[PDB]
C-alpha cells in the first residue's frame, strides 16, 4: 500500500510512464520493412528507373520516399 | 516431451513425440477435370436421357464410331469427381464406350493410364470403387487389352496395394451390403484375379513386384 | 583441345576484339610479338592457351581471330600498331568501301565481296581445331557493317557450322544518347535476323557503362578504351571455365542450357563486379557476398533496363579467385530470400554456378587487382522496356517513310521493315507471356 | 559413485569457478594438460565425482560454463588450468547481458538456456549415480542472476531429486559495482527461495575483512578473494570424495542443517586462516581451529552472529585427528554460548571427520552456519530495493524487455516474507 | 601435378622456396624429381633472397 | 450498423496548453547576464 | 565482434574526428598507412581486409568541402577509405534550415549507404558514436536528419551523441542559440546517452590543470578523444570488471527521458606539476567530482548525483577504488539522490592511458565520470534565455522560415527543451510523502 500510494504520486510516474522514440524502439518492437542490407538500400526504395534515368551521379541513384516526404 | 532421437530421449521415464502422419489412407485434394470444361462448352454428343428405368446416358451420334482417341481417354478424367451431373456421365461413359468396342480400344491402352492413376491418386473409397469397376471391365472388354496393360502393371498397381486388406470383420453377422459391391479389399482381390487370368502368359511376376502378397489362381 | 574462334565485325567489334587480345596475351602471358618470355616463366604452363591461340610449332602464338571490316583504317591500325605481328595478315579483313549505316550495304549488296573470302578464312580455322566449342562474334547494333555483315555471317555459319554454338557480344544502342539517326532501323533489322541464328546474345550498353565508369570506376571523362576494356573483362570472365581449372567448371554449352528458356528468348544482361578502381580497391574485404549483391544492385547493370521492373528468369554467377562454393552458397540463399529479387514462379533452381580458381588478371589502365570476381549474366524480363524503347522510334521514324530510301534503292525490299517490327512485336508479346505468372 | 555437476555463471561465477577447479586440480593431481602426477592412491579413487575418463588418462572437469559476453570466458581459457576443460560444454554467446535480470531470465539467456541444458544432461548422464549440481554465481548483475535462476529452475524441474548447491555472492552495502544491485538480488533470491536445496551466501567485503585483517593482505586481489572460496567448496564436498568416518555428503549436511525448506541460507567460513607475520606464533590444534571458526570476524558473510540465534552449525574436518577433542569443542562452545543458540534443536552442532587434508595443510575446518544473521542481509537488501522502486527508478528497461509490475512486488513479498521466519526462530 | 601446395614432411609442411635451389632432389608424392636448372628469373630472385 | 447519435457535431475543442516551465535558474541567469557588463569603458563616449 | 562505428558530422565532428583517430592509431598501433608494425583489440574502431590495411570504421561528413579536405591531403591520407569521407559543395550557413532541409537532403541517401556498408561488414555493432556540434547545420540540421533516418533503419541499437553545447557566456555565433534549441529532438527523443560538452570548461581545465595560457581547438578535442577512449576501453583491452556501452546506460540512464550525463576525466596534470602529484586512485576520484574539473559550465553542488559510472583505467586494484568510492559517500557536498542508494558502476580496464605527442602527460592511472546529474538544467536555462530574448523580435528567423522550416518549429522546440527542464529540476526534490 505505501509503494502504490508512492508509485502513484505524479512526478515520477509520468516519467516511468513517457517514453522516447528510441526507447520505444528498444521494446521488443516489430518493424518488417527496413533494410537488412545494402542490397537493400540501392534496390526496395530507388526512385531511380534504370532505363530511364540517364547520366546520374553516385548520390542520385538512391533518393528514398522519406527522403522526399515530410518530417516524422 | 522429447522431440527425437536427442539426450531427451534416454531421460528415465521419457515420452518421446511421435512422427507426423503420412498421407497413405488419406483423403487428397482434388482439382477441376477436363471433364468440367470440355462438358459446360458442350462437344459432347451425350444427353442424360432421364428414364425412370435408372439413369441413362443416350448418345445422339453412333457409339461404335465416334473417336474413342480425344473422347475415351478424355472421358477416362471424369474418375476423378463427386458432383452428381458429371459422376454418372463419367461412370456409364465409361462402362458403355468399353462395352461397345473392337480394334478400336487396343490402341488407347497407353493414352489411358495417366487418368487412370489420377483417379486412383485421390483415395475416395466411392471413386476408387468406381475405378475398380472400370478396370475390370476394361479388362475383360476386348481382346489383348490385358496382354498390351502387362507393361503398364508397375503404376497403376501400387495405390491398388495400399487398400488390399480392407474386408468387413462383421462375424457371423451378414453384410448387407454386397449389391452395391464398395468393399474396395474385395473388389482389388477380383480386379487382381481378372488381371493375372486375361493379362497374358507372364503376369504374375509384375503382379507380384508391385502387390506383395499374392496367391495365385489357374495353377 | 576446347577452341573458340573469334570473328570482330565492324569497328566497335574491332575495337572491342583489340581490348580483348590485349587482355588475353598479358592474361595467358605472351608479349606482343606473338611469341614467349624466354627468361621469364608465363603465369604457370599448361595446353591453357588452345583455345584461343595456335601452335606453328615454332614457339609463335597465333590467335583464332578474324577481324571483319569493310572499311580500312581501323584494321590498318592493328596491321600498324603493337599487334601487327600477332595477327596472321590473312585473318584481318578489310574491303574498300564503307556500309555507310546501311544494313543494305552490309547485307545485299556490300557483303557479297567478302562473305566469300572470309567463310574461307573461317573455313581454314575451322579445319584447324580438334573440338569446336563455337564462335564468339563482336559487333554492334548501330553500324552497316555491325548490322549487315554480321547478319550475313550469321546466315552462313548457320548452314556451314549448322550444328555449332555461336555467341554475340552486341552493343545495344542507348536509349536516350545514341550515335546515328538509322540506329533503330539497323537494330530492328539485325535483331530480326540474328533472332533465329544466334544461340545466344550477350547486349551490353554504352549508357550503362558510362554510368559504372562515372560512379564506381571514377572516371569523368572516359572513353571507348575503357568501355572495350570492361567489356573484355566480361569475356574473359566469361570464357575463362575452360581455360583454368576451377571448382565448378562451366561450359559454352551449360551456359545456353541454363540460361536459355526458350529458344527466342536469349538475351542475358552481364553485370560485373569490381568494376573499383585501385585507390578505392585495398579498403574493402572485396568479399563473396559483396560481389554477389553488387551484381543484383540495379545501377552496375549493362543495359540501361531497371531488373526490379521485370522478373528473373535464370541468372548465372561466374566468380573467379580464391572464391570458396559456401560463400557462394550463402550469398545465393542471402539474394533469394529478398523479396524484391523476383524469380519467376515456373524457376525455384535459377541459379547457375561457376567458380575458377584463376584470379582475374589487369591491363595498366583503370581497373584494379582484385583476388574476387564475378560475372553475372541474369535472363529477365527486363529487357522489354529496351526492346520497345527503339522499337517506338522505329515506329516514329518509319511513320513517314524516313531514311527509308536509303535501304530501298539497293536491293532490299520495303516490306523488310514491317517484317522486323512485327518480329520484334512478337518478341515483346513473347517477353510478357513468359514473363507472367502461373495460374492453371 | 556420487558426482556433482558444476556449473558457473557469470563473470563472478566463472572466475571462482576457475579458482576451484585450479585448486581442486592441485588437491587431486590433475595438471593443466589433463594427466595425473600425484603421490597417494587416494586421489584417483574418487576421481570420478568432478572428472570424467577420456582416452590417454586424460580426466575432464565435469562444468558447464556459461556467459552471455564471451570475453571473461576467454581469460578462463588463457588462465593457468584453462586448457583442461572441454571446448564443447564451454557455452557462450555474442552478446551484452546489460547487468539485466530481465535480459538474463526472459531474452537471450532464455535463447542460450537450451543449448546449455543440451549440454547439462549429457554430463548429467555421463553418469551412473548422480548426487547434483554446483552453480557458482553472482546474485547481483545480470547472467549470473538471471540465467543462473533459469538454469537453477529447469535443473530443479528436470532432476527433482537431486541435491543443488549454489554458491552465491551477494551485494555489499559498502561499494557497489552496479546500480542495479538491489532488483538483480530481489529477483535472483525470489527463485532462489523455493528450489536449491543448498544457498551458500559469500559478500564481498566479509572475504576484504578475512584479507585485510585475519590473512593481512595489503593488495588483495579478486583471485584472493576468489581463493577462499575455493577452499570452502573443497572443504564442503570432502567427505564425499575422500575417505574417512562421519562421512557426511551433501544430503547429510542439508538434513542437518536445514530444520525448515524455506531455512536453508548459510554462511559459511573457512579457519585455518592466518598470516605470514603470525604464521608461526601458532600452536595448531583442534582447540584453535574451533576457535578461529567461531570467532565472528572470518565468517565470509558480512552478517554477525552475534545479531542472532544459530539453528543448526555444521563442522567439516579435514586430518589425522582425534575425536575426543572435537566433540569437546563442538559440546563446549554451546555449553559457554547458550543464548546464541537456539533451544529447540538439542546439539545444533554437526561433526564430519574427513582423513586427507588439503596439500600443504595438514588439519583444516570448514564451517557452514544457518544463524538469523542472514534477515540482516536481505531486509538490507529490501531496504535499498524499497528505495530505488518507490520511484519506477531504473524499471523502465525491466518493463519494456518483458518484466510486469506486479512481478517485482510479488518478489518483494517473498523476499520479506522469507526475512519471517528467520525472525520468528530468533524470537521463538 | 596441379597447381596446389605441395606437403613436405609427414605434418603437413608445404615447400617454400627456400628449399628449392639448382641441382637438387626433392621428393612429392612418392617420386623423386632431380631439379637441373632453372631461368634468369628464378636466378636473379633466388640470389636476391 | 450507424446511428442518429453519430451525425452530432462535437463541441470538443483542445483544452488550453498549460504555461511553460518559468525555471528556478531564470533569476541566477539573468543576473549573471547583467553581471560583468560595464557600459562604455573602452571605447568610451563619443 | 565488439564493433562500434563513428559518425562525425560538422567541422566540430570531422575535427574532434581527426584527434580521436590519431589515438585509436597511436593505441591499437595502426600505423598512419593502415599496416600494423609487427590481437582483434581493433575490431571495433578498425575494419581489417586481407594483408593489414586496417581501415576505420567511421564517416566523417561535412556540407561544405575544406575541412574534411584537410583529411583527403593530409598525413591520414592512405587510411580512411576515400568514400567514408563524404562531402558536399556548399555549407549550411549556421541554419539548421538548410542542413535538416535544403542543402543536407543531398548527402542524406550517399552518407545512410556508406553507414549501411559499414554496418554490414561488422559480426555485432554495439552502438554508433554520434560527433556534433549544436551551433551550425551540419552540425544541428544534418544530425536531426541523419539520427531521425539511422533511428527508423538501426533501431534496436545505440546512438551515444557527444555534443559542442554552447558555452555559458563566450560562444561564437549569434545565430547558435536558436539552433541548440531546435536540435533538443535529436538529443531527447532520437538518442540513447548524450554527453554534453562545452569549449569554456574544457578551456578552463587546460588555463589551471595544463598550465596552457593560449588553449586551441586540438588541446581542446585530444581531451575529448581519451574521454570517448575510456568510454570504449571495456571493448577492446581487457579488465577485471569491465563494462560495454550497454552496461553504462543501465547504470546511469534512470528514465526514459533522463539521459543527459555529464563527462569529467581525472589525471587532466601536465609533465611538470605531475611530479609534485601521486596521483593516487583518491586523488583521481575526488578531483572527478570536483565543481571544476568539470567538463561543462555546472557547478554539481547544485544538483543531485542522479547516478556517476566511474571507468578506470590502469594501475587500479579493485580494493582501492571500493575505498575511495567510500570516502566520496562520506563528503557530504556531494549530496545524491535518495532513489538511487547504490549510486556507482565501477568500470576497471587495464591498458594504462595512451600518449599522443602533444600536452596530458602519461599516467599510470586515470578515470572519466559518466555522471547523470541535475545541474544540466542550468546549461538548459542559460540557452533558453538567449534564444527567448532573440525569438521575441523574430530576429535571424527570415533565414530559417525561408530556407523551409515554419515558424511552428521553433515554438514546439521551445516547448519541448521546457518540459525537459521540469523533468530534471523537479526529480531531485526529496520524497514529498
Ligand atoms: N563499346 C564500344 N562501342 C562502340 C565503339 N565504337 C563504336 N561503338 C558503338 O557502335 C556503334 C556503331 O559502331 P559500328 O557498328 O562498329 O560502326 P561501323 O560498323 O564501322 O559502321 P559505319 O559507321 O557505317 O562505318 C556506335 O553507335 C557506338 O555506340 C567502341 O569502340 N566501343
Ligand atoms: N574540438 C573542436 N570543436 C570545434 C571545432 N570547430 C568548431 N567547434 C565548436 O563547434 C561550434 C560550431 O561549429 P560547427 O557546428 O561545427 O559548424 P559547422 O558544423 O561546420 O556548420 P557550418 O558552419 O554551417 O558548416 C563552435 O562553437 C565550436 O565551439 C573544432 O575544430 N574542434
Ligand atoms: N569472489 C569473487 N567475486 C567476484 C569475482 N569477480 C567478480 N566478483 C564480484 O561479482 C560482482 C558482480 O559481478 P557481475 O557483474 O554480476 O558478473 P556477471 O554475472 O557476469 O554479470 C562484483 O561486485 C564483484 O565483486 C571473483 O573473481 N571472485
Amino acid at each position: 500500500n505505501p509503494t502504490h500510494l508512492a508509485q502513484q504520486q505524479e512526478p515520477w510516474c509520468r516519467l516511468s510512464s513517457t517514453a522516447t522514440i528510441t526507447s520505444m524502439r528498444r521494446d521488443a518492437c516489430f518493424f518488417d520493412p527496413e533494410i537488412p542490407k545494402d542490397d537493400l538500400d540501392f534496390r526496395l526504395s530507388a526512385l531511380y528507373n534504370h532505363h530511364s534515368g540517364t547520366f546520374k551521379n553516385k548520390s542520385e541513384i538512391l533518393i528514398h520516399q522519406e527522403t522526399i516526404q515530410d518530417t516524422h | 516431451v522429447s522431440e527425437g532421437f536427442t539426450v531427451k530421449a534416454m531421460m528415465k521415464n521419457s515420452v518421446v513425440r511421435g512422427p507426423p502422419t503420412a498421407g497413405a489412407f488419406k483423403e487428397r485434394p482434388t482439382k477441376p477435370t477436363a471433364f468440367r470444361k470440355f462438358y459446360e462448352r458442350g462437344d459432347f454428343p451425350i444427353a442424360l436421357e432421364h428414364d425412370s428405368k435408372g439413369n441413362k446416358i443416350a448418345w445422339k451420334v453412333e457409339i461404335e464410331k465416334l473417336d474413342y482417341h480425344h473422347y475415351l481417354p478424355l472421358f477416362f478424367d471424369g474418375l476423378c469427381e463427386m458432383t452428381f451431373p458429371y459422376e454418372f456421365f463419367a461412370r456409364q461413359g465409361i462402362h458403355d464406350m468399353l462395352e461397345h468396342g473392337g480394334n478400336k480400344i487396343l490402341p488407347v491402352i497407353p493414352q489411358l493410364i495417366i487418368p487412370i492413376k489420377n483417379a486412383l491418386n485421390l483415395r475416395n473409397r466411392q471413386v476408387i470403387c468406381v475405378t475398380l469397376k472400370v478396370l475390370q471391365h476394361l479388362v475383360v472388354s476386348a481382346e489383348m487389352v490385358g496382354e498390351a496393360l502387362v507393361p503398364y502393371y508397375r503404376q497403376i498397381l501400387p495405390i491398388l496395394n495400399i487398400f488390399k486388406n480392407m474386408n468387413v470383420n462383421s462375424g457371423d453377422g451378414i453384410d448387407y451390403s454386397q449389391q452395391k459391391r464398395e468393399n474396395i479389399g474385395d473388389l482389388i482381390q477380383e480386379t487382381l484375379e481378372a488381371f493375372e487370368r486375361y493379362g497374358g502368359e507372364d503376369a504374375f511376376i509384375n503382379i507380384k513386384y508391385m502387390v506383395p502378397t499374392y496367391e495365385s489362381c489357374l495353377l | 583441345q576446347r577452341e573458340c574462334i573469334s570473328v570482330h565485325v565492324g569497328q566497335a567489334g574491332v575495337q572491342i576484339g583489340n581490348a580483348c587480345w590485349e587482355l588475353y596475351c598479358l592474361e595467358h602471358g605472351i608479349q606482343p610479338d606473338g611469341q614467349m618470355p624466354s627468361d621469364k616463366t608465363i603465369g604457370g604452363g599448361d595446353d591453357s592457351f588452345n583455345t584461343f591461340f595456335s601452335e606453328t610449332g615454332a614457339g609463335k602464338h597465333v590467335p583464332r581471330a578474324v577481324f571483319v571490316d569493310l572499311e580500312p583504317t581501323v584494321i590498318d591500325e592493328v596491321r600498324t600498331g603493337t599487334y601487327r605481328q600477332l595477327f596472321h595478315p590473312e585473318q584481318l579483313i578489310t574491303g574498300k568501301e564503307d556500309a555507310a549505316n546501311n544494313y543494305a550495304r552490309g547485307h545485299y549488296t556490300i557483303g557479297k565481296e567478302l562473305i566469300d573470302l572470309v567463310l574461307d578464312r573461317i573455313r581454314k580455322l575451322a579445319d584447324q581445331c580438334t573440338g569446336l566449342q563455337g564462335f564468339l562474334i563482336f559487333h554492334s547494333f548501330g553500324g552497316g557493317t555491325g548490322s549487315g555483315f554480321t547478319s550475313l555471317l550469321m546466315e552462313r555459319l548457320s548452314v556451314d557450322y549448322g550444328k555449332k554454338s555461336k555467341l554475340e557480344f552486341s552493343i545495344y544502342p542507348a536509349p536516350q544518347v545514341s550515335t546515328a539517326v538509322v540506329e533503330p532501323y539497323n537494330s530492328i533489322l539485325t535483331t530480326h535476323t540474328t533472332l533465329e541464328h544466334s544461340d545466344c546474345a550477350f547486349m551490353v550498353d554504352n549508357e550503362a557503362i558510362y554510368d559504372i565508369c562515372r560512379r564506381n570506376l571514377d572516371i569523368e571523362r572516359p572513353t571507348y578504351t575503357n568501355l572495350n576494356r570492361l567489356i573484355s573483362q566480361i569475356v574473359s570472365s566469361i570464357t575463362a571455365s575452360l581455360r583454368f581449372d576451377g571448382a565448378l567448371n562451366v561450359d559454352l554449352t551449360e551456359f545456353q542450357t541454363n540460361l536459355v528458356p526458350y529458344p527466342r528468348i536469349h538475351f542475358p544482361l552481364a553485370t560485373y563486379a569490381p568494376v573499383i578502381s585501385a585507390e578505392k580497391a585495398y579498403h574493402e574485404q572485396l568479399s563473396v557476398a559483396e560481389i554477389t549483391n553488387a551484381c543484383f544492385e540495379p545501377a552496375n547493370q549493362m543495359v540501361k533496363c531497371d531488373p526490379r521492373h521485370g522478373k528473373y528468369m535464370a541468372c548465372c554467377l561466374l566468380y573467379r579467385g580464391d572464391v570458396v562454393p559456401k560463400d557462394v552458397n550463402a550469398a545465393i540463399a542471402a539474394i533469394k530470400t529478398k523479396r524484391s529479387i523476383q524469380f519467376v514462379d515456373w524457376c525455384p533452381t535459377g541459379f547457375k554456378v561457376g567458380i575458377n580458381y584463376q584470379p582475374p588478371t589487369v591491363v595498366p589502365g583503370d581497373l584494379a587487382k582484385v583476388q574476387r570476381a564475378v560475372c553475372m549474366l541474369s535472363n529477365t524480363t527486363a529487357i522489354a522496356e529496351a526492346w520497345a524503347r527503339l522499337d517506338h522510334k522505329f515506329d516514329l521514324m518509319y511513320a513517314k517513310r524516313a531514311f527509308v530510301h536509303w535501304y530501298v534503292g539497293e536491293g532490299m525490299e520495303e516490306g523488310e521493315f514491317s517484317e522486323a517490327r512485327e518480329d520484334m512485336a512478337a518478341l515483346e508479346k513473347d517477353y510478357e507471356e513468359v514473363g507472367m505468372d502461373s495460374v492453371e | 559413485m556420487r558426482e556433482i555437476v558444476h556449473l558457473q555463471a557469470g563473470q563472478c561465477g566463472n572466475q571462482i569457478g576457475a579458482k576451484f577447479w585450479e585448486v581442486i586440480s592441485d588437491e587431486h593431481g590433475i595438471d593443466p594438460t589433463g594427466t595425473y602426477h600425484g603421490d597417494s592412491d587416494l586421489q584417483l579413487e574418487r576421481i570420478n565425482v568432478y572428472y570424467n575418463e577420456a582416452t590417454g588418462g586424460k580426466y575432464v572437469p565435469r562444468a558447464v560454463l556459461v556467459d552471455l559476453e564471451p570475453g571473461t570466458m576467454d581469460s578462463v581459457r588463457s588462465g593457468p588450468f584453462g586448457q583442461i576443460f572441454r571446448p564443447d560444454n564451454f557455452v557462450f554467446g555474442q552478446s551484452g547481458a546489460g547487468n539485466n535480470w530481465a535480459k538474463g531470465h526472459y531474452t537471450e539467456g532464455a535463447e542460450l538456456v537450451d543449448s546449455v541444458l543440451d549440454v547439462v544432461r549429457k554430463e548429467a548422464e555421463s553418469c551412473d549415480c548422480l548426487q547434483g549440481f554446483q552453480l557458482t554465481h553472482s546474485l547481483g548483475g545480470g547472467t549470473g542472476s538471471g540465467m543462473g535462476t533459469l538454469l537453477i529452475s529447469k535443473i530443479r524441474e528436470e532432476y527433482p531429486d537431486r541435491i543443488m548447491n549454489t554458491f552465491s555472492v551477494v551485494p555489499s552495502p559498502k561499494v557497489s559495482d552496479t546500480v542495479v544491485e538491489p532488483y538483480n538480488a530481489t529477483l535472483s533470491v525470489h527463485q532462489l527461495v523455493e528450489n536449491t536445496d543448498e544457498t551458500y551466501c559469500i559478500d564481498n567485503e566479509a572475504l576484504y575483512d578475512i584479507c585485510f585483517r585475519t590473512l593481512k593482505l595489503t593488495t588483495p586481489t579478486y583471485g584472493d578473494l576468489n581463493h577462499l572460496v575455493s577452499a570452502t567448496m573443497s572443504g564442503v564436498t570432502t567427505c564425499l570424495r575422500f575417505p574417512g568416518q562421519l562421512n557426511a555428503d551433501l544430503r547429510k549436511l542439508a538434513v542437518n542443517m536445514v530444520p525448515f525448506p524455506r531455512l536453508h541460507f548459510f554462511m559459511p567460513g573457512f579457519a585455518p586462516l592466518t598470516s605470514r607475520g603470525s604464521q608461526q606464533y601458532r600452536a595448531l590444534t583442534v582447540p584453535e581451529l574451533t576457535q578461529q571458526m567461531f570467532d565472528a570476524k572470518n565468517m565470509m558473510a558480512a552478517c554477525d552472529p552475534r545479531h542472532g540465534r544459530y539453528l543448526t552449525v555444521a563442522a567439516v574436518f579435514r586430518g589425522r585427528m582425534s575425536m575426543k577433542e572435537v566433540d569437546e569443542q563442538m559440546l563446549n562452545v554451546q555449553n559457554k554460548n547458550s543464548s546464541y543458540f537456539v533451544e529447540w534443536i538439542p546439539n545444533n552442532v554437526k561433526t564430519a571427520v574427513c582423513d586427507i587434508p588439503p596439500r600443504g595443510l595438514k588439519m583444516s575446518a570448514t564451517f557452514i552456519g544457518n544463524s538469523t544473521a542472514i534477515q540482516e542481509l536481505f531486509k538490507r537488501i529490501s531496504e535499498q530495493f524499497t528505495a530505488m522502486f518507490r520511484r519506477k527508478a531504473f524499471l523502465h528497461w525491466y518493463t519494456g524487455e518483458g518484466m510486469d509490475e506486479m512481478e517485482f512486488t510479488e518478489a518483494e513479498s517473498n523476499m520479506n516474507d522469507l526475512g519471517n521466519p528467520v525472525v520468528t526462530r530468533g524470537a521463538c | 601435378i596441379k597447381r596446389q601446395r605441395l606437403p613436405k614432411n609427414d605434418r603437413g609442411d608445404h615447400y617454400h622456396w627456400k628449399d628449392l635451389n639448382r641441382g637438387i632432389n626433392i621428393t612429392i608424392y612418392g617420386r623423386t624429381f632431380r631439379i637441373v636448372n632453372c631461368d634468369k628469373f628464378t636466378q636473379v630472385f633466388l640470389e636476391s633472397q | 450498423s450507424e446511428s442518429i447519435y453519430n451525425l452530432i457535431p462535437s463541441d470538443w475543442k483542445e483544452p488550453p496548453q498549460p504555461p511553460r516551465y518559468i525555471s528556478i535558474f531564470k533569476a541566477t541567469v539573468k543576473d549573471d547576464m547583467q553581471k560583468f557588463k560595464t557600459a562604455m569603458k573602452t571605447m568610451g563616449p563619443a
